[PDB]
């Protein structure tokens, strides 16, 4: 609905965030169209060799339904992995907008 | 692909 | 392969034209991602003021299937507009190489 | 944008 896309591949990710009006930190998290509960986070960053880059996070899933990018932090859902690294980048290559 | 976060 | 490729935005090609290896006239056509059967042509050039340079040039698209950069001459195919490209640069910034 | 050719 602002972050969050269903069937939104890599590359249309790539060409949502590298468009104008988007920032450093401006972000996504996007379902896979061919596997249901498979999310993506989705990060536009500069990287000093290549210029804007978008990076890519795998949100991995625990059997209670939980997900994490980083096994030091786990999350009941979604809003609460988003809200973790909207404060504060923690490992991520820099913090995330909104 | 994808980026490695410890 | 070599030169046509599928799911490669313009930011893609001018990042894997500007690769070493490359040289004026290294190009590669990319069809379009959110629109089958648009293609377009990237080529490396040099600018006098920015240096190495991407170029970017809309394929057009005949109704009986056929190509075209520029209305002076058609092509059935892209073969037969990159065979003609490699042999003059006609019109183009630079002959293709390949 | 686009390179436009004559």
């Amino acid at each position: 609905g602002s972050w969050f896309f269903k069937n939104l591949s890599r590359k249309d990710a790539e060409r949502q965030l590298l468009a104008p009006g988007n920032t450093h930190g401006s972000f996504l998290i996007r379902e896979s169209e061919s596997t249901a509960g498979s999310f993506s986070l989705s990060v536009r960053d500069f990287d000093q060799n290549q210029g804007e880059v978008v990076k890519h996070y795998k949100i991995r899933n625990l059997d209670n339904g939980g997900f994490y990018i980083s096994p030091r932090i786990t999350f009941p859902g979604l809003h609460e992995l988003v809200r973790h690294y909207t404060n504060a980048s923690d490992g991520l290559c820099t913090r995330l907008s909104r | 692909q994808f980026e490695e976060i410890p």
